RNA sequence: GGGGGGAACCUGGGGAACUGAAACAUCUCAGUACCCAGAGGAGAGGAAAGAGAAAUCGACUCCCUGAGUAGCGGCGAGCGA
RNA sequence: CUGUUGGGAAGCAGCGCCAGAGAGGGUGAAAGCCCCGUAGGCGAAAGGUGGGGGGAUAGGUGAGGGUACCCGAGUACCCCGUGGUUCGUGGAGCCAUGGGGGAAUCUGGGCGGACCACCGCCUAAGGCUAAGUACUCCGGGUGACCGAUAGCGCACCAGUACCGUGAGGGAAAGGUGAAAAGAACCCCGGGAGGGGAGUGAAAUAGAGCCUGAAACCGUGGGCUUACAAGCAGUCACGGCCCCGCAGGGGUUGUGGCGUGCCUAUUGAAGCAUGAGCCGGCGACUCACGGUCGUGGGCGAGCUUAAGCCGUUGAGGCGGAGGCGUAGGGAAACCGAGUCCGAACAGGGCGCAAGCGGGCCGCGGCCCGCAAAGUCCGCGGCCGUGGACCCGAAACCGGGC
RNA sequence: GUGGAGCCUGGGAGUGAGGGCGCGAGCGAUAACGUCCGCGUCCGAGCGCGGGAACAACCGAGACCGCCAGCUAAGGCCCCC
RNA sequence: GGAUGACCCCAGGCGGUAGGGGAGCGUUCCCGAUGCCGAUGAAGGCCGACCCGCGAGGGCGGCUGGAGGUAAGGGAAGUGC
RNA sequence: GGGCCUGACUGCGAGGCCUGCAAGCCGAGCAGGGGCGAAAGCCGGGCCUAGUGAACCGGUGGUCCCGUGUGGAAGGGCCAU
């Protein structure tokens, strides 16, 4: 295998679409522009400009807590693991044994959930839903609680 | 699972776990990665705005007769910019890990597939000399007929072997799956044959 | 890096300029001028060439016509009696019977006003 | 420079799970005596934009 | 001792409009262009009357991230820690 | 080194040699070994530097008890007017301060987003402080940078010529040859120029100089043309010239046919636009995001960023972080569910995982194959930038 | 009924000045190469080819190339032809 | 049919502007390159009625030219008037 | 024409009309609590098709969902208007 034979396979490398350069190409004059207009200019936001009628989007209403200064609240957040992605470990299961591992993301605090088989496994976890501490307590896991 | 060439003076020798398969592509993908990455990148021209003329209405928007120009820098003019010229820039891109990895991996592996792989336990006499490597490399099967790149630790080996034409240099933490490829011969330390193992553990 | 036009330009103006050799003044002197007969030349080679097809024909039949009132008939009388008799040579071939081999021509004249 | 997302849009608007973007029924912030309750009532649902206008919506969010 | 000069770079004192908002005045372009004064091989900043929720951190600068997040906004265009 | 072809060898051939040097460039062409170099190494009396080494000096250092002396004033603080911050008056703090009022010295004061109370944080109204940072007139190194319409405006005696009262504007213009051997002398000529001679490998390399395209102008040759009607061509046949020896090439007498190119348009040969002709320059890009597609890598995971080390076209480390693994709800929250609801109706938005083949006493659970996802490459498109190129009338700033 | 039919999901578009003709109406004057709708068509994009003297849209006919072969369409068959 | 792009047979499609898509050609530059072609002549220029390709083009030959050129396969763009 | 009455309900809503979007329109049925009826049953305004106004920004009532270190509070959210 020498340099001679790196090749990248079919459709790995694919040629640019060239516009505006001759007739038998395609894709020429205009150059896939069509007839005069803006948009055939150099240079309107079409995901929200819709032509001075009042846009789709301006006409539905606002929900719900938008928050105001000095901004977000700090309180504790929860991410749920749910008892099958529980099924890897041995022995005792932490949320920091949980992040590195990559299940639990950093900065949150550890909430088991429900979908999923009970191992017979100590979890230790900052909350329990309902129909999770059931069934670890069934079986025979040991549902610490901290804070 | 590979019989690899070592070469010691106790006799010639053979075991190696190096990937079964090549990808030729992935191979391809890391050497596009090593040139591309290597690239100056230092091609420049000047936009109509950076170009040194004026930007004085050379001559009335009507009634001269000659066609409507702004300064003579539009890039319509002889003297003018360039339209959509090279910048500066940066061809480098991260290539995932495992690629590299796997690469340098195949890299070694088609060629030790195709017995130019040699493994080597020292130097014989090489003390820096070139001719004193001639020598070492001829007893070896090492005649110039082949290309080598040639990886050792080994300050002194290095310097014996770099300015031959047919050889290729390299410390071992250098090896790279195109100074592999580029040669036809690829000629390792045991101690370098480590560190190779080590970097795709 | 750049890629100057360089050669490409006027070897394509040659191409069209050898192309246009013979014509009229700046039709075989200016590039432009060459191209725009050639296009014109080009159509016309080709509805000419489809068009040369029944020049021919209209001229064997001028041709077979004459011939045939020769023997006291019409060419469409003539051609009626030919599908009659079952003869299907071409006018192009009736044609040079006509003007080659008066006879045999004289034969399918009576061929024709036999099969009527 | 990386896209903003629209507050605007952030701001009166959800995309689901499945990728279809949810808003309020307009039509009952005011004005709303002589309405029925058939009306108000259904008015207080959310729902699913159809879906040429969904996808405008989905990208002024890069970032949901 | 000063005075004047120096391609950019820096700090400070002043400070637009085109344009964007498919009009426009709040907004935007922008504390940008530019003018001025001063500094220097850098300049500014710099040893908490700080941060802000951790029984936390511990000067300042600068880079990555945080994050187009928090928010700001004719809750428009957009701005943006 | 030698031969050899050549004007010239470094080409080709024979036999050698150096290499910590086979980077590059010169020499009459194509040289490791001829020249300048290159690897590796050596070097300053003088001046500058000296963030590294050392030396010195300034300077610096405790504990309890008591006293309540001091702890930066038109300040803090409050109000009025503003500016800074993400904060556009907003619930508007905080920081700075033009106006008015105007304290206290630790049981003092400021702050933690109006205010209050707790609990905490910090000590305003004096100043200095390296480094890490920015830039590039200047030196050097290197380019999937340019190569005289390019590249700086300037390769050249260019910010010049020239233009403008001025601010200011601003060009064009590079090449004989290996060596000037730059063509003695003679001949036509007032000169210019030219013919010989001479130099040269080459002189349509002769200085108006390498290559020497095209428009354009001539000369000579072939075919042709003065009863002919035209977008100039094409088809056919014919004659004359040429190359050759069933064929070609050139031309064109006659016959048929035939409304330039571009643009713009319902529609153009059009008496609608653009174009004198030729040559050169000239327009879908790049960055960061986004969204599909796609080639790969890995897959409940995937990936690093800045940096650090190494290299001097070698890569490695760096898990901070991001995206994915769960959703629903304005939110508290709850969670394979959740929201509305009195509901254990109803409904919205969600939730079900692959395909095997085998061992074994039905899947136990392997094992492979595939995939969620994600990372990089590629391409299509979108956002933000001048965003395909050229063009205004104008607006604003500072100058003349 | 297997067709450059159809349905579903996504990438990319261009287009949003039409026009003539037949027919159905409105307007107009049982005017206009008029205007405004409906069904259809063709030009647009078939200013390619035959007819129509000439001539986008009337008749005929949807041109991959070559032939000095044959049958035809509309239209024609006195000479131009 | 064969066994997967190898060709053969048979049938059908192949007007076309905006426009979508697909396959190619050529220009500069990089790897290939301490290589290969090169004064027994590079690039470039002028010819050609010759060869290959549907085509863009690519060969081959002659003249000029006198020092460069640059393959198979790939990579990147100041890429075709 | 009269009697009693407030269904000019509150939770919802299978399924459809119409429709580029956004809207507009019809709606049987389950639950709460009612009206009229002996009952079957009917009642979620008006014989029907017009009497209308998207967002933004605000006011009032309720709700007690967020509440910037904590308890409150300021201010917002949700439901109604």
């Amino acid at each position: 295998m020498k340099l001679s034979d790196l090749r990248p396979n079919p459709g790995a490398n694919k040629r640019r679409k060239r516009v505006g350069r001759g007739p038998g190409s395609g894709h020429g004059k205009t150059a896939t522009r069509g007839h005069k207009g803006q948009k055939s200019r150099s240079g309107k936001d079409p995901r929200r400009f819709e032509g001075g009628r009042s846009t789709t989007l301006m006409r539905l209403p606002k929900r719900g807590m938008q928050g105001q200064v000095p901004g977000e609240i700090k309180r504790p957040r929860y991410q749920g693991v749910n008892l099958k992605d529980l099924a890897r470990f041995e022995g005792e299961v932490t949320p920091e044994l949980l992040v590195r591992a990559g299940l639990l993301k950093k900065g949150y605090r550890l909430k088991i959930l429900g979908e999923g088989e009970a191992k017979p496994l100590k979890v230790v976890a900052h909350a329990f839903s309902k129909s999770a501490l059931e069934k670890l307590k069934a079986a025979g896991g040991e549902p610490v609680l901290l804070e | 699972v590979y019989q690899i060439p070592v070469l010691s003076p106790s006799g010639r020798r053979e075991a190696a776990d190096l990937p079964a398969e090549i990808n030729p592509h992935l191979l391809w993908e890391v050497v596009r990665w090593q040139l591309a990455k290597r690239r100056r990148g230092t091609a420049s021209t000047k936009t109509r705005g950076e170009v040194a003329y004026s930007g004085r209405k050379i001559w009335p928007q009507k009634h001269t007769g000659r066609a409507r120009h702004g300064d003579i820098g539009a890039p319509i003019f002889v003297g003018g910019g360039v339209v959509f010229g090279p910048k500066p820039r940066d061809y480098s891109y991260t290539l995932p890990k495992k690629v590299r990895k796997k690469g340098l991996a195949m890299a070694v592996a088609d060629r030790a597939r195709e017995g130019k792989l040699l493994l080597v336990e020292a130097f014989a006499g090489v003390n820096g000399k070139t001719k004193e490597f001639l020598a070492w490399a001829k007893e070896a099967g090492l005649d110039g007929s082949e290309s080598v790149l040639l990886v050792t630790g080994n300050e002194l080996v290095r310097r014996a072997a770099r300015n031959l034409p047919w050889v290729v240099t390299l410390a071992p933490e250098g090896l790279n799956v195109y100074d592999i490829v580029r040669t036809e011969r690829l000629v390792m330390d045991l101690d370098a044959w480590e560190v190779f193992q080590n970097r795709i553990g | 890096p750049r890629a100057k036009t360089g050669v490409v330009r006027r070897r394509k103006h040659k191409k069209i300029l050898k192309l246009a050799k013979g014509y009229w003044g700046l039709r075989s002197k200016s590039f432009r001028k060459a191209r725009e007969t050639l296009f014109a030349a080009g159509n016309y080679a080709y509805a000419h060439r489809k068009r040369r097809k029944r020049d021919f024909r209209r001229l064997w039949i001028v041709r077979i016509n004459a011939a045939c009132r020769q023997h006291g008939l019409n060419y469409s009388t003539f051609i009626h009696g030919l599908k009659k008799a079952g003869i299907e040579v071409d006018r192009k071939n009736l044609a040079d019977l006509a003007v080659r081999e008066p006879q045999v021509f004289a034969e399918l004249v009576e061929r024709a006003k036999a099969a009527q | 420079p990386k896209m903003k997302t629209h507050k605007g849009a952030k701001k009166r608007v959800k995309i689901t799970a499945s990728g279809k973007v949810v808003a309020m029924k307009t039509g009952k912030r005011h004005l709303n005596w002589q309405k029925s309750g058939k009306e108000i009532r259904q008015k207080g649902r959310k729902f699913v934009l159809a879906k040429p206008e969904a996808e405008r919506i989905k990208l002024l969010l890069p970032y949901e």
